[PDB]
């Protein structure tokens, strides 16, 4: 969650 | 002060004499292909960009400093790093980089790459990263030593930096982290992208000279020579392709499929285990920033119109369990009455809490399963009237303005949505209009990230303990992280999560804090609980063998191998 947007 | 293994809570299981995991066959043979399905589409290879639909497995292109085991909630073992020195409070750590570590082009992975990578995320990464690590520094103090300093204690925040992908500066200096990549980046993991067709397939090939193939953490894993992903626009076409042999492995998420459609001797193996571990849960998110869902009574009434017992009996072969916790099936779930420690935490905020937080256990509505539950629908009518939405004709209308009560349910075309029309029908019998809008995978992703919906389904992924990740999904300043599904900005939530992020690594304190947070999140009806099951329903073509032990926190497919004797018996 800190390094990428939700999928 | 110096270790080779870490755990956020307690002691690492593999702290001594660590040659390989318990859940692998160290002698696993290399070779063969596994072909997997993915639903929807993809359009780029950068999992970390601000936009786009990243390809399958693109979150595993890079090795990290330490890597987590799969039979423990949060334990870290050497990968690119060999060891680390650290303060008692984990507020600084000096990580020793393995001098054999290499990117795919044969060039070394150095401390400078780790420093470059942290600054890349800070300045071009998703906006929550620089918020979480504000005040943190990452500095190469020697060719192969990197020093991490936090501005405040955060043992989990420290350890989670061990999971950062380590970027080659020689490639990434020429590409903004925020831009989609039309082409795979220079990477380092045991599998490399070797061919693809945009929106249709990605082929990964095993790197046969992978520098770390024999580290304890990798022994018995990464056995297939190639891993292929094929994309399918909906799950029903994917399921039929599985039974026709178009791909090798299926995780069955549909109760009706499992109950009635694994037919035809069938050669395909069917497997139902049971995981006693923390569970993913399905929800329907209320966008509480839009007027239609701003009143808690309206959210409660719409939840009452969702007849799960009927759906489970009439549609789903009583396979499912009702979602009822944000820490489902852990000791952090608030399934008993608050104890004294919880009341110390909650009573200061009594005037900003539903009173049921103190007097009742949270229970999603239960119906008789007959359909048309009188009690629940009468209560929904009573709540709707009090909130100012009253029946004129058949339609519910705002008492002062006359505007109809109406909202749009946003849905991925790719999912099985058998529950949707029964829900729409129940709402129509309350005078509530729910429009159904199904859109493609790129639309769903874009709109889910922007919260451009009234309601849509959201999966709350398993959370074995109250992690500091909670702030990204719930705290007010992280409202645009794309993980705050309801759009909530609450000082009650913020205060409890501020306490949780200040109790990192401390189980004794996180235990009543997690239950207290669970009460606040559930009793406010920010989302509508759907279902989960503590079973893994899997099927595969009989061409694989597996270690005797399956890991607790994943299916362990990366420990499987191609079995030439079993494959030989298939067409």
């Amino acid at each position: 969650m800190r390094t990428g947007n939700a999928x | 002060k110096e270790s080779y293994a870490f755990a956020v809570l307690g002691e690492p299981r593999y702290a001594f004499n660590f040659n390989h995991f318990d859940y692998v066959n160290p002698a696993a043979p290399k070779g063969g292909q596994i072909t997997l399905s993915a639903l929807g589409t993809f359009d780029n290879f950068n999992r970390y960009a601000l936009r786009g639909n990243p390809g399958a497995r693109t979150e595993q292109l890079y090795d990290t400093l330490f890597t987590t085991s799969d039979d423990e909630p949060g334990s870290y073992y050497p990968l690119i790093a060999e060891s680390a020195r650290y303060a008692d409070d984990y507020s600084w750590v000096e990580v020793a980089i393995n001098p054999r570590a290499r990117f795919h082009d044969g060039s070394p992975i150095t401390a400078r790459d780790v420093e470059f990578t942290f600054q890349k995320f800070m300045t071009e990464g998703v906006p929550q990263f620089r918020l979480v690590y504000k005040g943190t520094t990452v500095k190469a103090i020697a060719p192969l030593t990197v020093r991490i300093e936090l501005a405040k204690p955060g043992k989990e925040d420290m350890l989670s930096l061990f999971s950062l992908p380590v970027f080659p500066e020689k490639y990434w200096k020429d590409h903004k982290l925020s831009d989609p990549l039309a082409t795979p980046p220079l990477a380092s993991g045991p599998y490399r992208v070797t061919s693809w067709k945009m929106g249709q397939n990605i082929v990964y090939s095993r790197v046969k000279d992978y520098w770390a193939a024999n580290l304890p953490v990798n022994r018995g894993r990464w056995n297939f020579d190639t891993i292929r992903y094929d994309y399918y626009l909906d799950d029903n076409v994917a399921f039929e392709a599985f039974k026709a042999g178009a791909f090798d492995l299926r995780m069955e998420n549909d109760a009706k499929n499992w109950a009635t459609r694994y037919t035809g001797n069938f050669y395909i193996i069917k497997d139902e285990q049971k995981n006693e571990s923390a569970q993913d849960t399905r929800w329907l998110a209320f966008n509480i920033q839009r007027p239609v869902f701003s009143d808690r009574r309206v959210r409660e009434a719409i939840t009452l119109a969702f007849d799960f017992e009927w759906m489970n009996k009439a549609l789903f072969y009583n396979a499912w369990s009702r979602t009822n916790s944000y820490f489902q099936n852990t000791e952090y779930a608030a399934r008993n009455y608050p104890d004294a420690a919880e009341l110390v935490l909650l009573a200061p905020m009594k005037k900003d809490l539903p009173s049921e937080v103190f007097t009742q256990i949270y229970q999603p509505p239960v119906s008789k399963g007959d359909g048309y539950d009188r009690d629940n629908l009468l209560k929904a009518d009573k709540l709707l009237n009090e909130a100012g939405w009253v029946l004129k004709g058949q339609q519910r209308v705002n008492a002062t303005t006359g505007q109809p009560l109406s909202f749009e349910l946003l849905l991925p075309a790719s999912s099985n949505s058998q529950w949707v029309l029964p829900f729409q029908h129940s709402l129509q019998r309350l005078g509530i209009n729910m429009d159904i809008r199904k859109v493609d995978n790129s639309q769903i992703t874009n709109r889910m990230r922007s919260r451009d919906y009234d309601m849509m389904p959201r999966v709350w992924r398993a959370m074995p303990w109250p992690s500091s990740d909670l702030q990204i999904a719930w705290s007010s300043e992280y409202i645009n992280s794309t993980y705050n599904a309801p759009g909530v900005q609450s000082p009650v939530i913020d205060s409890l999560i501020n306490q949780i992020i200040a109790a990192q690594g401390n189980k004794e304190k996180l235990l009543p804090l997690g239950r207290a947070l669970d009460r606040v999140l559930t009793w406010n009806y920010y989302m509508l609980p759907m279902w989960y099951m503590a079973e893994d329903r899997l099927a595969w073509w009989d061409k694989f063998s597996q270690p005797a032990v399956r890991p607790i926190y994943s299916l362990g497919i990366d420990t499987w191998w191609y079995d030439v004797n079993k494959a030989a018996k298939l067409p």
